[PDB]
């Protein structure tokens, strides 16, 4: 007759997923480039509709599996599916020979970057509002049950100084009600149990978010540089974490601290992350040792 | 599994159902040999263009499509050859899944579509599982035999032709390349038909490029009771690359889960 019932209740994930022509948008300029595929600037001229909007457009080498696909395909479920101010959202995806993801456009491109070419002119409270927003946009995606399996520097936005979103999500995954964990990467970024025993969790992305912040507060620089990714496990195992960024307080380094114990419930929540950094951010030359300030 | 073959004595049509792109339908009637009984059929008569005058005599493509018996497909009850092919099987009242889902809409259970969307996967599953290519699957082609039942017909029939533009697959269009994975999209055309409550596919466009557009990147919109998981799977079966396209078990198999629990995959009200 017909196959169970075997009800979960649940919501219905009910995002739109707008398909577009390739000949709606045009390319200018690469912004990225690598073995994923490319990422381009460009003009989005909509059907119709006409505001002008300037988007990266991710376009990917065509898929060697029937699902090395849909790893494409589920990250533009995830980005089809999140919605928050501090978490670029899919515009669209344009299907051909070769799947293009389609977001709005970020001036200032990279944090990484932007960490990095604006050294001495960044201040405490822009620091401290860029934590402040990362937090709050993991937090949504603590939400949503996703774990963003990738957090960097490297995937964090910037449409304006003052504001700053999440990307990638192309190692995203989306855990049940059923599930507390994922089980299958930057070492450098992952906590110990992702090294150890492939385990992942919203406590990891907090261990990835005190990398991070990291990240942040040293300008740009590079995670354990000098130590190959080879068993960085065995120098954790030691104790030995990330040393302290010039311009911290032992405040912020105690919460940075905090994000790499062994103990995923010893670490801090996003929820938490966004007290303490939302509270830092009032006084910030009080946190922070900037002395452009 | 044992294609029937019947004498043109045997068989006479009594009204017009319909003619489409290949042959046209009759209802009839079956008299067997020396009975003067009178069981009511399905007769589709196909025209022989072959030249060689082969539809005189039966071929091993009829006896493909003769020997194929499953609980979600049309079953071929007998065939006719002569100057024209008769196609015979049983004559369903119920009519047509797109008849039908433009008859009822949203009064329809959402438990109704993912079932029938398995039926159909399963059916195709078992076309495909025997080599044998449908080169027209569509809405207008899936008949219901129950309530809850449906079944896939006009399978094979295309092949018997010399060598429908908005179901077939890009490669079917530009190169006449036919094959399961061009009813892997065909399926997913189908489903767009059928959780869209009999919409026209494509139906502001005209057929003088719906492909140039299927080659720029655009597909069938997103269905209104459709998620966004249900959207994805007929969204791969739109895919140019032939092997990037789900399988028919595959298919079957996410629509059996997504049929487990209806109500977080399709929304009606
Ligand atoms: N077994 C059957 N029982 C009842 N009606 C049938 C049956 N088979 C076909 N029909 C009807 O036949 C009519 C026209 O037949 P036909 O033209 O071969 O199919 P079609 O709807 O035109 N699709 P197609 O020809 O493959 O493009 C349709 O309205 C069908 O409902
Ligand atoms: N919307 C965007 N605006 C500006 N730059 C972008 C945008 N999307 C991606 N980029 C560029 O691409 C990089 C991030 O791409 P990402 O989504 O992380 O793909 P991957 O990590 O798989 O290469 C960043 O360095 C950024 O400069
Ligand atoms: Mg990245
Ligand atoms: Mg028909």
């Amino acid at each position: 007759l017909v196959e169970p019932l075997t009800p979960s209740g649940e919501a219905p994930n009910q995002a739109l997923l707008r398909i577009l022509k390739e000949t709606e948008f045009k390319k200018i300029k690469v912004l990225g480039s690598g073995a994923f595929g490319t990422v381009y600037k460009g003009l989005w001229i909509p059907e119709g509709e006409k505001v002008k909007i300037p988007v990266a457009i991710k376009e990917l080498r065509e898929a060697t599996s029937p699902k090395a696909n849909k790893e494409i395909l589920d990250e533009a479920y995830v980005m089809a599916s999140v919605d928050n101010p501090h978490v670029c959202r899919l515009l669209g995806i344009c299907l051909t020979s070769t799947v293009q993801l389609i977001t709005q456009l970020m001036p200032f491109g990279c944090l990484l970057d932007y960490v990095r070419e604006h050294k001495d002119n960044i201040g405490s409270q822009y620091l401290l509002n860029w934590c402040v927003q990362i937090a709050k946009g993991m937090n949504y995606l603590e939400d949503r049950r996703l774990v963003h399996r990738d957090l960097a520097a490297r995937n964090v936005l910037v449409k304006t100084p003052q504001h700053v979103k999440i990307t990638d999500f192309g190692l995203a995954k989306l855990l049940g009600a059923e599930e507390k964990e994922y089980h299958a990467v930057p070492i450098k970024w992952m906590a110990l149990e992702s090294i150890l025993h492939r385990i992942y969790t919203h406590q990891s992305d907090v261990w990835s978010y005190g990398v991070t912040v990291w990240e942040l507060m040293t300008f740009g620089s590079k995670p354990y540089d000098g130590i190959p990714a080879s068993e960085i496990s065995s120098i954790l195992e030691k104790g030995e974490r990330l040393p302290q960024p010039p311009i911290c307080t032992i405040d912020v380094y105690m919460i940075m601290r905090k994000c790499w114990m062994i103990d995923a419930d010893s670490r801090p929540k996003f929820r938490e992350l966004i007290i303490e950094f939302s509270k830092m951010a009032r006084d910030p030359q009080r946190y922070l040792v900037i002395q452009g300030d | 599994v044992l294609a029937r073959i019947f004498k043109e004595t045997e068989l006479r049509k009594l009204k017009v159902l319909g003619s489409g792109v290949f042959g046209t339908v009759h209802k009839g009637v079956w008299i067997p040999e020396g009975e003067s009984i009178k069981i009511p059929v399905c007769i589709k008569v196909i025209e022989d263009k072959s030249g060689r005058q082969s539809f005189q005599a039966v071929t091993d493509h009829m006896l493909a499509i003769g020997s194929l018996d499953h609980a979600h497909i049309v079953r071929l009850l007998g065939l006719c050859p002569g100057s024209s092919l008769q196609l015979v099987t049983q004559y369903l009242p119920l009519g047509s899944l797109l008849d039908h889902v433009r008859q009822h809409r949203g009064a329809l259970g959402p438990q109704l579509l993912l079932n029938w969307g398995v039926q159909i996967a399963k059916g195709m599953y078992y076309l495909e599982e025997h080599g044998m290519v449908h080169r027209n699957l569509a809405a207008r082609n899936v008949l219901l035999k129950s309530p809850s039942q449906v079944q896939v017909a006009d399978f094979g029939v295309a092949d018997l032709l010399p060598p429908p533009i908005k179901w077939m697959a890009l490669e079917s269009i530009h190169f006449g390349k036919y094959t399961h994975q061009s009813d892997v999209w065909s399926y997913g055309v189908t489903v767009w038909e059928l959780m869209t409550f009999g919409a026209e596919p494509y139906a502001g466009l005209r057929l003088a490029e719906v492909p140039d557009l299927l080659e720029k990147g655009e597909r069938l919109a997103q269905p209104q009771i459709c998620t966004i998981d249900v959207y994805m799977v007929m969204v791969k079966c739109w895919m140019i690359d032939e092997n990037i396209r789900p399988t028919f078990k595959e298919l079957a198999n996410e629509f059996t889960r997504m049929a487990r629990d209806p109500p977080r995959y399709l929304v009606i009200k």
